């Protein structure tokens, strides 16, 4: 199952709302996990199970979707979360990744 | 969830059923049993723990996963059983005595059942038979399956699924064999139409050298699921352990009530006792002498009767059911 | 109290069945493992089906692999029986010694040599006039019940009787067993491995138990377990010598 | 808590066996899934393989199955990576991963990681 | 005298009188 | 029609007689008969595990354990 | 036998000892996946036959 990350890039300021979509070529139900890549550091999990929050992660982060179409909504954007967005499925072996979505301060 | 070969179908036959019972344990003393089925309970489409719905195995060629709720599941041995708890492959229920156990889904008019032979015999604690526990009696140590969901009674070993072939991915037309795959999945083929052949194909594609439809095999390499080491499956070539899930409903030590019978009335005579006994249910009477030779005897007693027991200078010890042991000794009252 | 050492544990076996594998016009040979009662047999052509009615190419010279072994049940962590042997038993009295106005509570050894003391008093005990023990040479513990069953020794398993599943601990991986499982050539068109199995000798011994030694031992003598003693047991005369200050 | 630390040579010749080390501290090796993850610069993450602790079961990516072998050392609290006949496309940032769940594709834990450059 | 007690093959021959 | 097959018996050999170590979770029919002038037919439904002492003659004896193929045995002269 | 026409149901009962039977020399509850294939006689499930 291959991945087409959406959108590749998006510049936004502090407080805006950005939506990043996650489209799979096959129906993967709702088993999806998203990651936040910080440069010079290991990526941290934010959303597991395509709607559920990891402990420690901000509530402002809210993901949704089922089947093949998935979304993450980043409401009330801050300075610390300009990063690379990566949704990861865990059905087929081995697991695959996106091409990466870059967000930057406008 | 995988699908197994159930020994009794809906009508009379064996059939392949997705709620196939592997084995049933009855080691609990309160009549509760644990049932291993091939379907997963308490999980949704993704596998997230959602208590209201379960998932099972579908009756079609795409071999996907369908879901249903607990309002249409049933457990029965002779009458209906009361459901108590569930995780995944495992169920638990309280059942009347019977010669077999049945599991059944009622999916509208599509109603399917699985029946496996298991002599569910009713058991009891202590030394007295009882239908339901008294509100009054001795509190004795018992051993039950606990109602807590997050428990561990052991582990089972599951592995990767093997080849799951079909006929629906194959077709014979005008003396040649075709393979039709579904949309977006890659179905690998492996058969001998002469020389040995392997490959991976995602589109309608022909073969050569063979004219019969039965000679070839097509199966999808799906890694989305974990299958239990079942006697109804063709395994993968690499049958190694890859993960383990808990066995819930552990057999815990708890305290349970046991009845206390009628306290006997003892009449006294020369070097012997006689217990006037009444028992509506069969209870165990065990006696032993306090000398060099025990001369122990035991018999389960129903109804009312009287037993003549001789007592020596060393004495006699008797236990009437679940009461405290009482020891009796003889005098030298010669007439 | 005797000195006790365990040999093995015995409970209901779990007849785990591995899934068959097919190389179904290849050739397979019997392998050897270290599992409990590993029986493996190489059979002929069955042409097996599972759901599609075609699960095998090259339908002649159509061998398959059959595997069967046993392992502990998940409910054996409590419902199990452990075998013991005993030795020459030592007896222990608890004595209340009242001399004049001063009382004392003392537990001492019955051996004839070793003394017991309560702050002023030296009292020795033993030997017993008549040596006696209600324990036979081979005893079995089952949920606090001790039985005088002569179990077979370690490694000498008999199917259909007690001691046909033996392991040094409940979590031990060195489970040894000969429960006489025999494989049969499958005849049904669908895939399933047939096996015949003798009945559980643990369940046979449970059905043919008899009465406990708590209700069988003479001399007014109940039995306590973890570890195994016989309590309040009236026999013989004990010579006691008291060194009064 | 579980801590991971990568420790491998940073510059290896092509067509050579790459050996990389991740040590585990704070938890035992035999009760969790252990995972290697690569991350080429200018690209994204890609799966390598995984091992189970007390069983030694290995599942690897089909493309790299012929060149990835995973072994573990229970005495050193150790699991290792072997990559045979490396190429210039194998230059990547390497992560070792572990999870609070006994087995999950998502990894709760993650080493800082080590950079491996394949060049002449 | 034979060590085996029961064999799964019939006696091909019969014993004669006092022989 | 399908019918089950029970466990194969275990045979212990002694002088002019056999003893079958039998196991059956269900009551099954065991029928024996001799191969001589007198049949001496014995038949009993057996539940559980019970060992039966069967004296065999020189002419032989055929025992049928469940629905299996009848198996013929013959006694030797191991006096 | 009983019809249940809503709240007005009618039932008929006749006495007959329906005892469960088997074939072969072994007693069983439900037919095993494995065993000897033996001849028995069953009632035909197809309706368009005559006895
Ligand atoms: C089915 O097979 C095709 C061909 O191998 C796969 O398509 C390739 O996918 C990989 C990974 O995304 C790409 O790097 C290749 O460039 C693709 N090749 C072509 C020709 O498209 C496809 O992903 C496979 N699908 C499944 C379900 O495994
Ligand atoms: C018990 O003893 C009495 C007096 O000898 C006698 O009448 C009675 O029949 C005896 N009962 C039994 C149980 O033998
Ligand atoms: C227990 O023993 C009784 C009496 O021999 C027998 O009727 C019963 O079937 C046995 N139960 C089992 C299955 O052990
Ligand atoms: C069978 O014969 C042996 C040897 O004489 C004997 O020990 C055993 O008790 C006998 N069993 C029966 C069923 O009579």
């Amino acid at each position: 199952i291959q991945m087409t990350q959406s959108p590749s890039s998006l510049s936004a300021s502090v407080g805006d709302t950005v939506t990043i979509t996650c489209r799979a070529t096959q129906s993967i139900s709702s088993l999806l996990a998203w990651y936040q890549y910080k440069p010079g550091k290991a990526p941290k999990l934010l959303i597991y199970q395509a709607s559920s929050l990891h402990i420690g992660v901000p509530s402002r982060f809210s993901g949704s979707g089922s089947g093949t179409d998935f979304t993450l909504t980043i409401s009330s954007l801050q300075s610390e979360d300009f990063a690379t967005y990566y949704c990861q499925q865990h059905d087929s072996r081995p697991w695959t990744f996106g091409q990466g979505t870059k967000v930057d301060i406008k | 969830p995988y699908l197994g070969f159930c020994p009794y179908c809906r009508h009379s036959a064996p059939c392949f059923s997705p709620i196939k019972i592997e084995n049933v344990w009855d080691e609990s003393d309160d009549g509760s049993i644990r049932i291993q089925v091939s379907a997963q309970f308490g999980y949704n489409q993704a596998g997230t723990a959602d208590v209201t719905k379960f998932r099972y195995m579908s009756f079609d060629h795409d071999h996907d996963i369908k879901e249903d709720s607990m309002d249409k599941i049933a457990i029965s041995t002779s009458g209906p059983c009361r459901r108590l708890g569930h995780k995944g492959y495992f169920l638990l229920a309280q059942c009347p005595p019977g010669d077999s156990v049945t599991v059944s889904i009622t999916s509208g008019a599509s109603e399917n059942s699985c029946t496996v032979e298991k002599k569910i015999r009713r058991k009891f604690v202590g030394r007295e038979e009882y239908l339901f526990p008294p509100v009054h009696g001795k509190l004795v140590k018992c051993h039950v399956y606990d109602h807590l969901k997050e428990t561990s009674a052991g582990y089972i070993t599951m592995h990767r699924p093997g080849p799951h072939a079909y006929k629906s991915y194959l077709e014979e037309a005008s003396g040649e064999v075709y393979i039709k795959p579904p949309s977006g999945k890659n179905v690998t083929y492996e058969c001998k139409c002469g020389d040995y052949s392997t490959g991976i194909v995602s589109t309608r594609t022909k073969m050569n050298g063979c004219t019969k439809a039965k000679q070839c095999i097509a199966y999808k390499s799906d890694q989305t699921k974990w299958v239990f080491n079942s006697p109804d499956l063709i395994r993968h070539t690499d049958h190694s352990v890859q993960g383990k899930l808990h066995i819930p409903f552990r057999l815990t030590p708890t305290v349970c009530p046991v009845p206390l019978a009628h306290t006997p009335t003892v009449t006294k005579w020369f070097k012997g006792i006689t217990l006037h006994l009444t028992a509506t249910r069969p209870t165990l009477l065990t006696t032993r002498k306090l000398g060099l030779r025990a001369d122990a005897t035991a018999e389960w007693i129903t109804g009312t009767t009287s037993r003549n027991f001789s007592v020596g200078r060393e004495g006699l010890e008797y236990v009437w059911g679940n009461h405290e042991p009482v020891r009796v000794w003889a005098q030298e009252s010669a007439p | 109290t005797p000195s006790t050492n365990k040999e093995y544990v015995t409970c209901r076996f779990h007849t785990v069945i591995p899934s068959p594998q097919v190389k179904c016009c290849g050739s397979l040979e019997c392998k050897a493992s270290s599992k409990a009662d590993y029986t493996c047999r190489v059979f002929g052509g069955v042409y097996p089906f599972m759901w599609g009615g075609a699960q095998c190419f090259c339908d002649s010279e159509n061998t398959q692999l059959s595997e069967a072994y046993v392992e502990f049940a998940p409910d054996c962590t409590i419902d199990h029986a452990v075998a013991l042997k005993v030795h020459t038993a030592a007896l222990k009295v608890g004595l209340r010694i009242v001399y004049g106005n001063t009382t004392a509570h003392l537990d001492t050894f019955v051996n004839g040599v070793t003394p017991g003391s309560s702050r002023d008093l030296k009292v020795i005990a033993g030997p017993i006039s008549a040596a006696f023990s209600p324990f036979d040479h081979k005893v079995v513990i089952r949920k606090g019940l001790v039985y005088n069953y002569d179990f077979p020794e370690y490694g000498a398993m008999k199917p259909g009787a007690f001691g046909d599943i033996q392991a040094s601990s409940l979590d031990a991986t060195d489970i040894v067993a000969r429960t006489d499982i025999r494989l049969l050539k499958p005849s049904v068109k669908n895939i399933h491995v047939p096996y015949t199995q003798a009945v559980s000798g643990y369940e046979m011994w449970k059905n043919n138990s008899g009465r406990p030694l708590q209700e069988t031992a003479p001399f007014g003598c109940k039995i306590e377990v973890e570890p195994l003693r016989a309590s309040n047991c009236a026999y013989g005369h004990i010579p006691i010598s008291i060194d009064i200050p | 808590q579980v801590q991971l630390q990568e420790s491998g040579p940073g510059l290896v010749k092509p067509s050579e066996t790459l050996s990389l080390t991740c040590a585990v501290s704070g938890d035992s090796i035999s009760n969790n899934y252990w995972t290697w993850i690569r991350h080429f610069p200018g690209k994204g993450l890609e799966w390598i393989g995984r091992i189970y602790g007390d069983a030694g079961s290995t599942d690897y990516n089909p493309s790299l199955k012929s060149r990835v072998t995973i072994s573990m050392d229970l005495s050193k609290n150790q699991f290792s990576l072997d990559l045979t006949s490396v190429t210039v496309a194998d230059t990547a940032l390497y992560y070792c991963a572990s999870r609070t769940t006994v087995a999950d594709n998502w990894f709760d834990v993650w080493g800082p990681g080590v950079l491996v450059t394949v060049s002449s | 005298p034979p060590a085996d007690h029961i064999i799964g093959e019939p006696h091909k021959v019969d014993q004669e009188f006092q022989a």
